[PDB]
This record gives C-alpha cells, structure tokens and sequence, in this order.
C-alpha cells in the first residue's frame, strides 16, 4: 500500500490521470519485501495490546 | 460583441456570427489596463480559458466589419452629398392601419439618389409580415415616440430586396398597448 | 345472454364447434355493423366478476384543477408549458376539459373545442391561444388509436364469451381464465360507468376521423383516452398472451396511479424500466440447472456465420455476477410512491432459480405489462427541448495543434498529443482508398448516387427557392401541374440545368420539420435535407461507407445476441445519449472534414465530381510560405460543406396544434434524416471503440488483469454496432465466466473515456443483450410485447385519415405481429376472427342510394388467415404458418381436397362430369353460391387506389420529365446504352412480356410519385366503390390459371422428421408444450440460425443491387425470358435497358442461360415469395434436404421432369414445403405423387399463363 500511494503521488506530481513512471505492479515479483510498520513490536511480538 | 464563439453556439444566437481577430497581441494588452474585476492575471487566466473554450474554426480579420460599417457610406457622401434630404431619404418599418391610444415602427433607413429611391418605391414590400407589440414607457429621446418590440414571423428581408445600389442602415432599435399585426411598408417625400 | 341472444351460432362458429362457413359470416357481420355504445355499454354491465379483479381505484383521476397556470408565454410569443418537476416536464397535462367546449348541433350530449376561442386566438388574445393549444394538444393525444375504442372490446367480447377450448394436440382444456376474472375490463367498466353518471349517454368520447368529440361530464379529464387504450390493451393481452392476474394487476395499478399523476405521459415516461429492471435485469441471480443454447463462431469475423453444436447443462457457476440492483430499483418505486409493486416483483423474482420454459415466460408476462399509449407533445416543445442539447468537452483538441487555414480547412498537426490523431489517421486512410478506388467514378455509381437521395419522401426547399429568388437566379416554377411543391423531385427538375457556383449559396438554407412518435420515448424528430446539400456531402457518405464495409466493419439480428447471451460469454450493452447532438465541429466534424480533404487529394487531382468543378483556395499550412493551391472537386465540395458545418442548423418550425407558434432558431445538432447518418455514426463508434481499447486503455490502468482483458479485446472480433449503439461481446475463457469486477472496471473506464470529448455513454451490465431492441438471456428470445401495441397508431400531423379500405389492411400486420410475438392461438387467431369479422362491413352514404360493402371470408383467409373447419373437418386443423396468397390457398385447400369433394355431396352438387380435382361434384354451385371465387378475386383487387391527374398540359409536363432525365442522368452514355437496350429489346425480345423494366420509367415513375400523396377527395373513392360492387356482383367460373395449374398435383406425408434442436431447451420466449403449434413446429424446423440479410443479397443477380428501380422484377424478368425461350439478345438487351457497359450484359445474358439458379430465386417466373413468418424458422435445409422428388414407392410416370425445363423440380420445392407447413404438429417428410398432366402438360400450362403476366 505505501508503493500505491507513491505511485498516486506520482499520478498527482506528473498531472495524469495514471503515474507513466510507476512503482507499484511492475515486472519484478517482489513478495517478500516489507517496510515497517505497527504490528511488531522492538522485542519481536505483537501490538494487539 | 461576445468572447469564445462557443457561448453564441451553445446559447442558440440568432443571427449572422462573424469570427474575428484583433491585429494586436491581447494578451499584454489585458495586464495593462487598471482597475478591472480583480487581479490582472486572474483576468490573464480566465482569457486563456475563454480560448481554450472555443472552437478550432480559423476566425477571420477584424477588418470586414469596419470596412462594411464605414466604406459605403462615404462612396455615398462623395455621390448624394449636395441633393436634397427630402428626396434622397427614404424609411421602412412596420405599421398598423386602425387608431386607438398612425403607428410606424422605424425598421432600416435607406440613403440613395432620386432614380434608386423611385425605383424602390414600387417593389413589393407588401410580402413579410409580424406581430407588433407597444408599451407605454417612453424614454428621455424628444419626439412623441415610445418603446415598442416586434417579432418576426414569416421569412426574413433579403438585401437584394433593398439593393445593390443603396446604402442602408445594418442595425437598429424598435420605437414607436397589445399586439398589432401589423406589415411594413416603404415611406419617402 | 344479452349477446349470445345474436351471435349464438357465431361464438361456436370460430370456436371449432361447427364449421365456418359465409352464411354466419354475413349474418354476423351485420351484427357487426348494427351497434350503438350504449349496446356495446350494456354487455360489461351485464357480465359479472368474480372479485379478484377487484381493487381499489383512489378518486384523486376524476378531480383535476384548471389549466391555465401550466402554460405561459415566452418574450417570442412562443406559446412554451410551465415546468413544475425537472425539466423533462414538458407533455400534456391530465386536467379540466369540460370548460372550453361547445356542444355539437344534433349530438346534444357530445361536444367540440369552441369557435369563438378558436378566433380569440386567430386574433392573438393571450387566454384563448393558451386555450387552443391545450385542447389541440388534448385532441392529438386522444387521436392515437387505430380503429373506434369500443370495436375491440366488442371483438373481445364476441371472441372469447366462447369459454375455454381445446388443444387438439395436448388433448385436454386450456386453463386460460375467463372472461369474468380480468382486471382491466372490470375498471374500464367502472370508469366508464363513473365517468357517465347520471347521463343517458354512456361513452366517454366519440372518435370521428379528424377529432374527437368528448363528453359534458363535469368530472372528465384529458388522461382518460390513453387511459382506456392501456386498460383495453391489458385486458386483451391478458386473454391471447396467458397472463397471470397479478401482473396484470399491477400494471393496471401503474396506469391508475399514472392517472394520478400531475401528467400521465410524464410518469409513463420516468416509469418505463420499473418490469425490466426488477425481472429481466435481475433474474435468477444463484441456479442450479437448466440448458442452454451451444452456439459456435465460424472463424472468419466478418461473415456472422453461426453453428449451433447442441444443448449444455447449467451449474452453480453460471449464475449472475452482474451488480446489485436493489438499491437503484427500490430508490425508483420510493420516489413515486411505487415501493408495493417494485417489492412484489422482486419477491416473485427471488422465487425462480432453473432456467426453462416457466421463467423465460415470466420474463415474458413481467415485460407485456409496460403502457403501450405513444407519448406526445407540441412540436414547440420537442424544438425548443431536445435542441437545445450541446455536447461538453472536457479535453478539447489543443489551439496549438491546429495548422493555419487551406481556405476554411485547418489541417491537424503530426505531432499532436490529442486523442484525435487516431480519427484522422484513419478517415484519412479511408478516404484515399476510397478515391483511389475505379468503382468510384463509374457513371453508373454516380448516377446511382443521385437515384439515392431524391426519395418521395423528400420535403423543406420551402426557403430554398425563396433564397435562390433572394440571389438572382431564375428558376422554372413550372406552373399547370398537380405535384406539390414541396417534393425533392420537383426540386431537383428546377435544380437541373443550373451550374455549381449559382446554387453554391443554396447550401446555407434551412429546413422545415417532420415528426414522429414512438412507443414510450421522446417523439423522433426525422428531418429532410434539401437538394445541394445533400449533393455535396458526398465523401462524408463515401467514406463512411468504405469504413463500415472495409476497414473496420462492425455490421451494415437475433442470433447474435442469442451467442452473446450464452451464460459463460457475457456481454456489455453501450448506447450512446444524445449521438446526434454530441457530434459538432468542436473536435468530431472538423477533424473529419481536415482527414477528408487531405486524403481525397491524392488520387483525384485534377478531375471534377458530378456537377462540381474545379477550383482554388489559397493556403497557409507552412508557417512561412503563402501561396494559392489547385482543388480538385471533391476537396471543393469539402470546402463548401465546411461553411454549412460551422455555422450550425437553423429549423423553420410550423406546428398546426398551436396557432401563433412560427420560429426558426439556430442549433448544432446533427440532421437525422440525412443521407450519411447511420452509416457515419456506425463509423464513429466503431473507430472510437478502437483507439479506446488500443490506446487510451492502457494508458491509464495499474491493474494487470483490465490490461490482460483490453488486450485481448478488438474491434475486429468481439464489437457489434449499428446506429449509434451496440454491444461487446466477451469470450468465455477456460476458467469460465470473466471476473466481474475487472469487467466493471474497465466499464467505469469506458465512462470516463466518454466524459472526455463530449459522448455520454449509457451502459447497462445485467447479464442479457439488447440490440437493436430485441431482449436477450440465456441465448432465449424474449418478444417485447408492450413496444407493439394493439390499439394505437401514431399520427403526427392533425389531418384526417385514410378512407376504409386501409383500417382494414392494418389488421393483418395486427395479425402478423401477433406471428411474430408468441401468443396463444387457441385464443389469438379466434380473436382475429371476430375482429376482421367485424371490420368487414361500412355502410356508404352515396346519394339517395343505399350500397352495402363486405368482403367474403375467402378473402381474408387469401391474405393470411388460416381457417378452423373446412367442410366437416377436424376442429382447430391448420397452423399460420402457411404462405399468404395462392400458394397458401393450394395448400391447406389440398390437404382436405377428399373431405372436401365428399362434404360436397353433403347438400349433394352432383355432376356427370368428372375432373381429376373432384370428380363426382361440381365446384360452380358450390363455390360462387358461397362466394370463394368473388372474395377470391376481390383480395385481389388493390387496396388504397387513387389517382388525381388534374389535367397535365403536354409542354410543361414534358419540360419537367426531360428536367427530370436530365439531372438523373447527366452522362450520355447512360443515353446511348439504354437507347440501344431499348432498340435491341424491341428487336428481339418485345411481344412476349410487352412490359420492360427500363431506366426511363424512372421519370414516369417519379412524375406519378410526386402525385401518390395528393388525396383526392370524391371520384376515384366512388370509382373504388363501383369497382368492387360490379366485382362482387360477378359470378366467375373458375380459379386463376396459377391455381388451376398447381391443383393437378399430389404429394404425400409421413415418417415425421427427426428434430433439429432439443425439446427441453427455452430458445424462445412464448413458445413451449404449452404453445402447441408454434413451439412444436420450431423444434421440427429449427430456428435460422444465418445472418439472413446477405442470404437474399446473394440471390439477387445484379452486381450491386441497386438501380433505383425494382430488383427484384429486373431478376424475374431475365428468368421469365429465360424458361419461355427468347435468344440470349433479349437478355443482353433487357440488362441494358437498366444499363450496362453491353459486354457485362452480353456476359450475364450468356451466363444466365446457363447456370443452374438457386431454389429461393426461382420463385420470380411464378410470382412466389416467401412469408414474412418462416423468417424466425429455418426453411433452406428443408428445401434441400425434406421435400424432394421421385417418391419411396418409385417411379410413376406423373414424376419425370425432362432435362430441358427443369425448374419445376424448384417450384415444386416451394409448393411441397408450404403443404408441409400448412399443416399443424411436426414437419414432416413429403414425396411427390401423381400430377395428372405430366411434365409437359405442367411445362405447357406454365409457358401459357406466362404468355401474358
């Protein structure tokens, strides 16, 4: 979701309706990437509480 | 006088539509000017989008209008410019035979010499007719004349109607209540 | 009681008890004649209802407030309607009529819209033209019916008191309700009776021809006859389509609230798609059984040929994956108070979940339901609402990519970031290739081209000659002749000794108007063109052709839908609103016109069109060069039409409903009767679906599986348009059905495509197909029976109608709508009965001389309608899908022939004298006693005659034929070829059919077709009259010779052929085990399965089919002189006479002596045709494969054809098959028997009659 909105980013800066330049759906199969986020926590558990 | 052709096609205009185009850059002459509705680039923007808005048709020169406002009259002031008024005018317009509270609406007026006008006389301005409409507001102008409006109903004048030779008035207004049906007719001395 | 005390033998005379015979028949067609309403008003008194049509009816219809604060006046004097809720607010309102009348002078009780208002308004008072206009207005909506209201019911009535029947093939009862349960005849009956009151007069209005008069109730509102149309339109559905109560119900429960409404046409209008949206556009949503139709492409994607590969099953994956429909559907019966009927359809709806024959005809019943009244207006409202439309363009073509000016043409640049170098690149193209083309300056095409315009129906040079006066040219008025004016034939016979640059300025003239009102829609505004401006539009017509038959070719009906609504294809419907309004020189007409122009100037250099010469213009296309450039003549008419095209459309509009209504205003909309309309639009859609799908749908998506589907999609195989809309197929791939929400997408997509340059696309998603208004689901047939309604006929101008012999010619296309439709017959084809029983009679008022008029039932079974019992046969015994005329006639009288000759003795005609038809009896006594040869002969008498001929003097009359020859044909070798064709034709040919098919009948024939519509009032009506009573009073001796000829023949049937299709599957909405005949005969048969638009092309001889002048006799005329003998020069000649180069003639002539001619082609030597009811079915395997020659029990010597004249085996074909199709139950297998004559007594007899036609 974060390479979806900096594809619409994208979209919003070139003034198109679709971002030519785009980072998200592209040719690479990237299925194990992961950028941070609040599921985890500095120990290595979860965030539920 | 409009912007942007497309809000006298859009808005079904009536009429003759003349596409025109000043010889001078506009677009330096619309932040010179001082005191207009707002900011001078927001009059700057909203030309360019009136442009944007319009049309691709290739428009004309502004030069046809003034040369068919001014050029004719003046061949008129060099050939009827030292006979007299009284013969060498002529009116036409809109009248209606009874009398209550006669009535002749001005329609076009016709400068030409004697033969033109005596040849004019005889035509048969008796084909076009309407319907008259007079209120009862008259306004500061001196003669016992007041606002009327008129609506045409049959087919327009043609110009050969008029002429090749004369020289005619292009536009005008509608001054002398019900409607009349009233049909125009030729007036000279 | 009260009508069985008079029609007791009637009622079970067409209910299959007794047979039908004449004496019944003008017994109770005096009956038919003898009425008044309060007779008519007597019987729905007297039959009482079993309360399940009862409901309750709220008293708001019969209070209506006055009508003056609807209408106002605009600052034109334009008489324009107050509009109260949004602006398609704009019909009649339902109020107040009894104030504004005066009484009629002997009908005391029945009144008229009142002189002196009427000349209030001739003088201009503002309350008396308001007045007029709502009660001309009132008047033209209370016109729109066929025939007097009461007629039908009277028919119904006397149709169906008869009780249940029975089906000989199911052998038991129908379960049809009767005639005591239906809801609409119960509140017809009740307002009628409300509606009178205490008045002894008990009908709401009187119908006369020209306007209707009305009844002095205070009570009486204007919604009241479009009203009763409804309700006697359901209440005669109800009886013949077998209905249920409920839908019934709650469509009467629409018109009353309908009535309710502040305007009845308005909410009829806001109201039309409630039934659809709630059955057909939400059907089944989750099944699990059911088969459906297995249709295959045939691979090449331009010939539209179809294999149906058998019947599939159904399984839970195949239900509907459209979108919801509840919210919509539910917010358009909250906003009208409609939540109760919208809430019922869709429990009933939720019930169903197996796809057979009882839902397809719950589609069917829910669809019938709709109003089937035609929605009006006055002409000023249709000009100033629908006119003032104008298409927003929210990405125009940038100011920068537009070159300078080639006289008024701007060339759009190469390097153009827009949308619309896609258009350009391809009318481009389109138009060099069209140029480039030798087909194009064949003087024969360009004379075509000029044939193809000037139609009877042509009208508005109304300025145009005042104009062509208003610049100084003299035109022939040609004064002493009895055409009208305003025909495009007169024009063009003024327009044709004139040059180009005279009429150069007549391009700029306007255009009257012409109307037309359709079922449940805006009324169409149709408008003509005059004749230089259709001239010179010619490569906007050439080019959009060469695109729709070379380039992208979408298609120039039903089973195409019934492919694309097979369950794992699904397709998605695409209308475009507003078409002709949202194309304009803005971006679509000036890139055309540039695309045009620059592509024509190529291979047509020097050499001028029709008419137009040569010219130049200076250009400015490089930014730094001026100079002044050669054109050719089409880039010349481009430059002319350019000016027409930027300046917009004035509209000279004359109503007669309102008096003091004349305006001309400008618009942009495009003219939709023009002669590159349809043809441009199919161009257009076709090439923007293309760029959408190849260019700007991938431009704009992140999705990987819209862009998967955009690519696979194409133009080429998967897009199918006419007009302006069209549907798009999409391909079930292996995994089954398409993911739905990828589809919707790429559908939102499409609407944002559109929102760009000005088109609004209207695209539904349900699951079904519609196409060219024909209902598709499931690859099933849905009949729409609400858009051919009964009771009404449009009727724009305010004139008065045909005389009588034309109210009666309608009802046989009543009846054959009925064909096409699927309804059931036991009720149907004896409601027919009694309806053209009932027309039949129409007391002339000649003076101080009573003449009575009345057609035999011969006559109407000669057109088309098949009998119950013939002679004591067996009850309900043939079907109505036997052909019209003497094949027909052969036919079913054939299959009784020995029953037939022993009921003949039966009342015993006995003669000595033994024919091999009968034998034992004479058929004189018998049948000019009963009438069969005097209604014979009398069907054949023209209908409609008339013929003014005011005296024509011979200098003028030949001035405006030689004017006429002389624009049709400008090239002289058009002149010198058919002069020689005529020349060589009455050298060879001529004495054996004394009648040719010549190019120079066309200025006869336009001369005379110019005075087809001059209605004369008195002298040819009574000639008419004299004709038919001294052909009635003859008494003939015998049949025709076509007859007679095809009466020596026999065949025989039996071993009941295999079926063609599967029994279980619903291909056809109305048709099932229920529908005995109909059904049973389909599945014997099978459906057509071909395009069938290019079948009948390809049996037509001529190498365009297109002459101006009756293909069809030309075809028939090279096969008459073929089979009689007449040297090949007869031929040669007789293809000249239509013109020809005299070596293609001479080629075909050779050719056509020859060949072998297809079966369905060889009908022209005998003046057969196929009906217009084997069009659904099959027939080109059953004349090749199910009636053949030489029958199973061998040689009989009444069987041999020599090798020479051996197109009677073709004849025979069509006369074995229409014995197979008279016939009810199944198709079955016929061999030829015994013919008593011989090949050469048939060759003879055939060559003898064809010795005079």
């Amino acid at each position: 979701d974060e390479a979806d909105d900096a594809t619409k980013k994208q979209a919003k800066d070139t003034e198109k309706a679709k971002a030519q330049v785009t980072y998200s759906d592209t040719g690479i199969n990237n299925a194990n990437e992961l950028s941070r986020s609040g599921n985890v926590d500095n120990e290595g558990g979860s965030n539920q509480k | 006088f409009a912007h942007a052709d497309s809000e006298l096609l859009n808005a079904n205009y009536f009429g003759h539509l003349l596409r025109l185009k000043i010889p001078y850059i506009t677009e330096v002459n619309l932040m010179i000017r001082k005191n207009r509705e707002g900011g001078e680039l927001f009059q700057l923007v909203l030309s360019y989008l009136y442009k944007m808005y319009a049309t691709s048709a290739q428009p004309k020169w502004f030069g046809s209008l003034l040369r068919l406002l001014i050029c004719p009259w003046l061949h008129m002031e060099k050939l009827i410019g030292e006979a007299d008024p009284a013969s060498t005018s002529a009116e036409i317009g809109w009248h209606v035979p009874r009398e209550q509270l006669d009535g002749f609406i001005p329609y076009v007026s016709i400068r030409a010499p004697r033969l033109v006008i005596e040849e004019l006389m005889e035509k048969n301005w008796g084909q076009y007719h309407a319907q008259v409409i007079v209120t009862d507001q008259l306004v500061v102008g001196e003669p016992r004349r007041v606002s009327a409006k008129a609506v045409i109903k049959g087919n327009h004048l043609p110009v050969k109607l008029i002429s090749r030779f004369a020289c005619f008035t292009l536009t005008s207004k509608y001054e002398m209540g019900a409607a009349y049906n009233a049909r125009l007719a030729f007036r000279s001395d | 009681s009260m009508i069985l005390t008079q029609f007791g033998p009637f009622i079970e005379s067409i209910s299959g008890i007794t047979d039908q015979s004449n004496d019944v028949f003008e017994n109770a067609a005096k009956a038919f004649s003898m009425f008044t309403r309060s007779d008519v008003y007597k019987a729905l008194d007297e039959i009482p209802f079993s309360e399940d049509a009862m409901l309750p009816i709220p008293p708001t219809i019969y209070t209506k407030p006055s009508h003056d604060s609807y209408y106002y006046i605009d600052a034109l004097n334009r008489v324009r309607r107050k509009t109260y809720q949004g602006p398609d607010d704009v019909y009649v309102p339902n109020c107040s009529i009894v104030e504004l009348l005066e009484p009629h002078e002997t009908l005391t009780s029945y009144g008229r819209l009142s002189e002196a208002i009427e000349n209030r308004a001739k003088d201009g008072d503002s309350q008396a033209r308001i007045a007029t206009t709502y009660g001309r207005i009132a008047e033209s909506q209370a016109r729109q019916i066929k025939a007097p209201l009461e007629k039908f019911v009277l028919a119904l009535l006397v149709a169906e008191a008869g009780g249940s029947l029975y089906d000989p093939v199911l052998q038991k009862y129908d379960e049809i309700p009767g005639l005591s349960h239906n809801c609409p005849l119960w509140c017809f009956r009740e307002i009628c009776r409300h509606i009178s009151g205490p008045l002894p007069d008990r009908a709401p209005y009187l119908y006369l021809s020209a306007g209707v008069f009305w009844l002095m109730s205070p009570r009486m509102t204007s919604a009241i006859p479009p009203l009763l149309s409804d309700l006697v339109n359901l209440a005669i559905l109800q009886q013949t389509a077998g209905l249920d109560p409920s839908l019934v119900r709650l469509g009467v429960q629409i018109c009353l609230h309908a009535a309710a409404s502040s305007s009845y046409a308005w909410f009829i209008l806001k109201t039309k798609s409630i039934f659809p949206q709630n059955t057909l556009h939400s059907m089944y949503e989750s099944l699990e059984g059911g088969y459906c139709p297995n249709l295959e492409w045939l691979e090449p994607r331009s010939d539209y040929k179809f294999m149906y590969m058998g019947a599939m099953p159904l399984s839970t994956k195949y239900a509907r994956s459209a979108p919801s429909n509840d919210k919509k559907a539910r917010e358009l019966g909250e906003k009208y108070g409609l939540s109760s009927v919208v809430s019922e359809l869709r429990r009933r709806t939720k019930t169903y979940s197996k796809h057979d024959f009882t839902s397809v005809r719950y589609i069917r019943d829910a669809m019938a339901c709709t109003s089937g009244i035609f929605l009006v207006r006055t002409p000023t409202e249709t000009v100033l609402q629908e006119y003032t439309q104008s298409p927003e363009i929210k990405v125009p073509i940038p100011q920068k990519d537009w070159t300078g000016p080639i006289g008024e043409i701007r060339i759009l640049k190469d390097t153009t970031s827009s949308i619309a170098r896609y258009l350009y690149r391809t009318w481009y193209l389109a138009a060099a290739r069209m140029a480039a083309q030798p087909r194009t300056w064949d003087p024969l095409f360009q004379a075509i081209m000029r044939s193809q315009y000037v139609t009877a129906r042509g009208g508005s040079g109304a300025t145009l000659r005042e104009s062509l006066y208003a610049i100084n040219v003299s035109l022939p008025d040609f004064k002493g002749l009895p055409v009208k004016a305003a025909t495009k034939i007169f024009q063009a016979a003024q327009l044709a000794n004139l040059p180009f640059s005279h009429t150069s300025v007549a391009i700029l003239a306007d255009t009257s108007m012409g109307l037309r009102n359709q079922v449940q829609r805006r009324p169409r505004s149709i408008m003509p063109l005059n004749v230089p401006q259709q001239q010179v539009s010619a490569p906007h017509t050439l080019t959009a052709d060469y695109i729709n038959y070379h380039m992208n070719l979408s298609t120039t009906v039903i089973p195409l839908g019934v492919y694309a609504s097979s369950p794992p294809n699904q397709s998605i419907n695409i209308d475009i609103s507003a078409c002709d309004a949202s194309i304009t020189w803005d971006f679509f007409l000036s890139v055309i016109m540039a695309a045009i122009h620059e592509g024509v100037a190529s291979s047509s250099i020097g050499k001028p069109f029709m008419g137009v010469p040569a010219s130049i213009v200076n250009d400015e296309s490089v930014v730094g060069v001026r100079a002044a450039r050669p054109i050719s003549g089409m880039q010349n008419m481009i430059q002319h039409l350019s000016k027409l095209y930027k300046r917009g459309f004035s509209y000279r509009v004359n109503d007669s409903f309102s008096p003091g209504n004349d305006f001309t205003h400008m618009t942009t909309t495009f003219p939709s009767g023009s002669t590159a309309t349809s043809t441009e639009h199919t161009a257009n859609n076709s090439t923007m679906m293309e760029t959408f799908l190849t260019v700007w749908g991938p431009e704009h998506t992140d999705d990987p599986d819209v862009l998967r589907l955009m690519k696979s999609l194409t133009i080429q195989r998967n897009y199918v348009c006419q007009g302006d809309d069209g549907l798009m197929i999409i391909d079930g791939n292996t995994a089954g059905k398409v993911n739905s929400e990828t589809i919707q997408k790429m559908l939102e997509l499409i609407s944002k495509y559109g929102e760009e340059f000005g088109w609004k696309y209207d695209i539904a998603y349900d699951g079904t197909a519609e196409y060219l208004k024909l209902y598709f689901i499931f690859g099933c047939r849905i009949p729409n029976l609400s858009r051919h309604p009964i009771v009404g006929k449009e009727r724009a101008n305010s004139s008065a109608e045909e005389p009588w012999p034309a109210i009666l010619d309608q009802i046989m296309g009543i009846f054959f709508n009925g064909v096409h439709d699927g309804l059931q017959w036991q009720r149907w084809i004896r409601y027919s009965w009694a309806l053209c029983c009932a027309f039949s009679r129409q007391r002339t008022m000649t003076g101080e001389s009573v003449g009575y008029l009345q057609y035999p039932m011969w006559s109407f079974v000669y057109w088309g309608l098949p009998l119950v019992k013939v002679f004591g046969s067996d009850p309900w015994i043939f079907s109505w899908y036997m052909p019209t005329g003497d094949l027909g006639m052969y036919s079913w009288i054939s299959l009784i022939r020995p029953l037939m000759t022993r009921w003949m003795v039966a009342n015993g005609y006995v003669t000595d004298k033994c024919s091999p038809v009968f034998g034992n009896a004479d058929y004189r006594k018998c049948f000019n006693e009963l009438k069969l040869y005097q209604g014979y002969y009398m069907a054949q008498l023209p209908r409609n005659p008339k013929k003014s001929g005011r005296a024509a003097p011979r200098e003028v009359r030949e001035q405006f034929t030689q004017a006429l020859s002389d624009y049709l044909m400008q090239n002289p070798e058009l002149k010198s070829r058919v002069l020689r064709g005529r020349s060589e034709w009455e050298k060879y040919g001529a004495g054996i059919i004394h009648n040719p098919p010549s190019l120079f009948d066309v200025p006869h024939k336009w001369y005379q077709g110019a005075q087809e519509a001059a209605t004369a009032t008195r002298e040819e009506l009574a000639e008419m009259d004299e004709t038919l009573m001294r052909a009635r009073k003859h008494s003939y001796s015998s049949f025709s010779k076509l007859l007679e000829a095809y009466l020596l023949v026999k065949w025989r049937m039996c071993e009941a052929r295999e079926p063609s299709v599967d029994l279980r599957l619903p291909l056809c909405a109305g048709i099932d085990p229920l529908n005995s005949d109909p059904f049973l005969k389909m599945v014997s048969v099978g459906p057509m399965l071909q395009s069938t638009r290019k079948y009948f092309a390809q049996t037509l001889f001529m190498a365009k089919t297109v002459s101006g002048l009756d293909v069809n006799a030309i075809d028939s005329a090279l096969l008459r002189l073929r089979t009689l003998g007449a040297d090949k020069k007869a031929l040669t000649a007789q293809l000249l006479m239509v013109g020809l180069q005299e070596s293609e003639a001479d080629a075909l002539a050779g050719k056509i002596m020859l060949q072998d001619v297809n079966t369905v082609q060889l009908a022209r030597v005998v003046n057969l045709a196929v009906p217009d009811t084997w069009m659904s079915l099959d027939f080109d395997t059953m004349f090749k494969h199910h009636v053949k020659l030489l029958p199973k029990d061998g040689r009989h010597l009444n069987t041999d054809i020599p090798p020479r004249m051996g197109w009677l085996r073709a004849i025979l074909r069509f006369l074995g098959a229409g014995m197979a199709m008279t016939a009810t139950g199944v198709a079955v297998d016929i061999y030829l028997e015994d013919i008593h004559g011989g090949g050469r007594s048939l060759g003879q007899r055939f060559m003898t009659w064809m010795r005079q036609e």
